[PDB]
């Protein structure tokens, strides 16, 4: 007798700022890279 | 959260319907204007030239 965790998978739409009928909030943040391996 | 995307694409759509409804209203006015002025002068001087 175990325990396993499950959870259904969730999906996310994307669209950039439009010259048209766009005006997207801005609740983002900002980050600095620093070195990568 | 439900009313975040209507809003947002509501907004933009008046403020840049507002926009250029604004520039092409004042584009034809002014040309109006312009007409207007040309018309009075010609009668102005058109009535001085019958005179003489």
């Amino acid at each position: 007798i175990k325990q396993h965790s499950q959870q259904t998978v969730r999906e996310q739409a994307t669209q950039m700022a439009r010259p048209g009928v766009l005006l997207d909030n801005d609740y983002d943040k900002e980050v600095t890279p620093g070195r990568y391996q | 959260f439900e009313v975040e995307p209507i809003l947002e694409v509501l907004v933009g759509k008046v403020l840049e319907q507002g926009l250029m409804e604004v520039l092409e209203e004042e584009e034809l006015a002014a040309m109006r204007a312009h007409q207007e002025h040309f018309e009075q002068i010609r009668n102005a001087e058109l009535v001085a030239t019958q005179r003489m």
